[PDB]
RNA sequence: CAACGCGAAGAACCUUACCUACUCUUGACAUCCAGAGAACUUUUCAGAGAUGAAUUGGUGCCUUCGGGAACUCUGAGACAGGUGCUGCAUGGCUGUCGUCAGCUCGUGUUGUGAAAUGUUGGGUUAAGUCCCGCAACGAGCGCAACCCUUAUCCUUGUUUGCCAGCGAGUAAUGUCGGGAACUCCAGGGAGACUGCCGGUGAUAAACCGGAGGAAGGUGGGGAUGACGUCAAGUCAUCAUGGCCCUUACGAGUAGGGCUACACACGUGCUACAAUGGCGCAUACAGAGGGCGGCCAACUUGCGAAAGUGAGCGAAUCCCAAAAAGUGCGUCGUAGUCCGGAUUGGAGUCUGCAACUCGACUCCAUGAAGUCGGAAUCGCUAGUAAUCGUGGAUCAGAAUGCCACGG
């Protein structure tokens, strides 16, 4: 039903997760190595509250940015080696530090989802969030728990919006990000939106 | 340059550079004649049209190059390249031209293939 | 994909990088103008006799995220599918939706 | 004396990264002795992809990316430059 | 409805999930562990092939130097594997109502209560659009706007595009000096707001009309799909709970098959002809694609093409020809100078391979069809209708699809 929020924004008001310029031929395999580096990095930094791992390629080389909450935790070299090897290509690593955490759509659904892999109830996962938002500044947030829910037979959808979420207004910061809890019952999808206030002026 | 009044004309995709001059009704099309370019009148009326009720019909020298569409497309564009022309002539032409609607630009141009759709608008039949 | 329909695809990659040189060259015989009729025969022969696999015709084009054979782009690389999850992610660069 | 111009070509799929480039380029040539003759837009490459929406059936229903692509000719990440020394 | 030119943006092999047959079970694919062998390279026999046994060259890295790696192979059992089942266990994604104007909440009030009110009513609007009223007052998701494109103008720049005024050429060429004008290209701005005038209405909202203006009342088109509905679609893109199979429901290969056909239906294409066909002459596009690619020119061939040979990673070169149109003949209105099926024969091309089952060319063959019952579909303007053109997928294969102009 519903176009993916950063990507009707694309432009507007939402920057790129990859900046590089490829003519066809190269255009493919970039895409693949871009897919090889966010699937490792991903699969390293569960731990580390990874939120948007921004793949440059300035000239013949891989910049990564892992933007997370926990640039301690972030190895480095190792990483860095790491990256290199799939790119195949001389791979620099910076680091941003999500300042507010709770204001990031991603991990607040990468939180939502441990919450309810460690059995938590999905209303007070969801609900807190909204809260923790909505006092650290959130214009506004909204989160959809989908799927067996509280292991339900029945697999239902529940949401609790505060403040605006205006989707259709495309000079909105609206952040958005799916996680998915995996548990004994099936999968259960967290969708995340938080509108961080209209930007005018353009991107 | 000479007393070279000159004036764009757009229509459809085609775009008319028209140059005019005082003359003796020289009508030239991409260094081909009026008739020589458009074969079917209608096109060298419409061309003429603005020209005629100016009543400047053989007291002009029109050089115009024009690009693009078709035949009615390069007419039309070449008519409202002469219009613009004339009133770089006379300023106070205006009512006369802009009163026979040769003054507005023709904005209507092709309405864009739709997914789903075989054309703009013609849907699929359905059983 | 299957996890053999996608090693079948690595083979026959691996099987045309080999081979290549050979049979562009063989294939290069079957063909020339001025060559021998002879010699075209011996050509035709040992192109029937290299691996199948080592034909590049014999490859299909498969999704690079998943292995989805149907639905390819070759500007990405990906399915349909996976083209759109990626741009809307925000992960192929330029790509954004487009109206006019 | 054979002629050396440096024809630059500036390709990318962001207008404005491009238009960062032909500043800093310009910027430079006439910070040091140098004329640029420069920035020319060349037109705007639009590739185009019709990509189904759905994961089954449901052909009608489509999704329209696009990717353009901008170039800039100056004549003395993210960008692709090709100095020509002709 | 909202399946039926749909998944499939392209089934000869491959794809492929199916079938028959030949083959293998720690396995085609993965981690772990141990030991051995660099990897690899020919060249060869058997076999439909998978594979198996023979045949040569090479045997490097990194040094703790019994070592690093890495690849190959075999063995071990944990494990692997499954386009197997469940879309009525799910995520994600999608169709649908429908871009319909709705759907709701807080607080207050009313009611014993389910609830109501707000959101109704008077006008108005494309619109729960806006304005008045009013026990409601506010707010949220939707509407609108913000985005892309298209109309006109300005400013900055000027090649690979331009050629007004320039001089000099060529068989012609913007050809080339030169120009920065113009078309255009692309960055930045300007513009439309019922802003202005008149009338109407409650002095409201707004409505009817006018001026200016490229544009008039949302300018045109696109994108953007509220809360939900249909246990709607998708476990076969992927993911995933459970279930099931694990010398087989896993894996490799070869040949079939998905293209079968008594037939029915859906969607298309081409026709039935003179607003036409046919030959000849001649004109005007937009958009897009291109390196194992697009292929100029030349020669050869009736032709497909083949030689053969530039240029171009592209406003440069190529695809590339617009076609409907116009001009002049001819047909003479019929199964025809309509129509093009089908079939015989001779080929080209792609591919290891075109029998099943490719496209294309040539020669011949010239079916149905003479505008279509009931019924039913699309379309309100650069629309429909008609005309060509490009693209994705793609070795080859487009009447489909996406798109472009006349």
């Amino acid at each position: 039903q519903k176009v993916h929020p950063n990507g009707i924004r694309l432009g507007i008001v939402k920057p790129w997760n990859a900046t590089w310029f490829a003519n066809t031929k190269d255009f493919a395999d970039n895409l693949d190595g871009d897919f090889k580096v966010r699937q490792f990095l991903t699969g390293e930094l569960k731990k580390a509250s990874l939120s948007r791992i921004v793949i440059e390629r300035p000239a013949k080389s891989i910049r990564v940015t892992i933007h997370t909450a926990r640039p301690g935790v972030v190895d480095v070299e190792k990483l860095r080696a790491a990256v290199a090897k799939i790119a195949g290509v001389p791979a620099q690593i910076n680091i941003a530090e999500v300042r507010k955490p709770e204001l990031d759509a991603q991990l607040v659904g990468d939180s939502i989802a441990s919450q309810l892999e460690r059995r938590v109830m999905f209303r007070r996962a969801m609900k807190r969030a909204v809260q923790n938002a909505m006092r650290l500044g959130a214009k506004g947030i909204k989160v959809e728990v989908s799927g067996r829910l509280g292991g339900a037979e029945i697999a239902r959808s529940e949401w609790y919006r505060e403040g605006r979420v205006p989707l259709h207004t495309l000079r909105a910061d609206i952040d958005y990000a799916t996680s998915s809890a995996h548990t004994q019952y099936g999968v259960i999808g967290i969708k995340t939106w938080i509108f961080k206030g209209e930007i005018l002026g353009g991107m | 340059a000479e007393n070279q009044y000159y004036g764009t004309g757009r229509r459809k995709s085609s775009a008319a550079r028209v140059f005019i001059k005082p003359g003796s009704g020289n009508i030239v099309v991409n260094k081909r004649n009026l008739d020589e370019y458009f074969g079917r009148p209608t096109a060298r009326m419409v061309v003429q049209q603005p020209l005629e009720l100016v009543e400047l019909t053989d007291k002009l020298d029109l050089y115009v190059t024009v690009k693009g569409g078709g035949i009615s497309g390069q007419a039309g564009a070449i008519r409202h390249g002469i219009t613009r022309a004339l009133m770089e002539y006379d300023e106070s032409l205006r009512p006369a031209l802009r009163a026979a609607g040769y003054v507005t630009r023709d904005a209507r141009c092709v309405e864009r293939k739709k997914v789903g759709l075989r054309k703009a608008r013609r849907r699929p039949q359905f059983s | 994909a299957k996890n053999s329909m996608k090693a079948r695809e690595a083979k026959r990659a691996k099987l045309v990088a080999k081979f290549a040189e050979k049979r562009s060259a063989l294939k290069a015989i079957i063909s020339d103008v001025n060559a021998s009729e002879e010699d075209r025969w011996n050509a035709v022969l040992k192109l029937q006799s290299l691996p199948r696999d080592s034909s590049a015709s014999r490859q299909r084009n498969r999704c690079n995220q998943t292995g989805r054979p149907h639905g390819y782009l070759r500007k990405f690389g990906l399915s349909r599918i996976k083209v759109r999850e990626a741009c809307m992610k925000g992960e192929i660069p330029g790509l954004r939706k487009a109206s006019w | 004396m054979q002629n050396q111009r440096i024809r630059i070509r500036l390709k990318a799929f962001d207008y404005k990264l491009i238009d960062a480039s032909t500043a800093e380029i310009v910027e430079t040539a006439k910070r040091t002795g140098a004329q640029v003759r420069g920035p020319i837009p060349l037109p705007t490459r639009k590739e185009r992809f019709t990509v189904l929406i759905s994961p089954h059936v449901n052909k009608k229903a489509r999704d329209q990316y696009e990717i353009r692509t901008h170039k800039r000719l100056i004549d003395i990440a993210g960008v692709d430059v090709q100095i020509s020394l002709g």
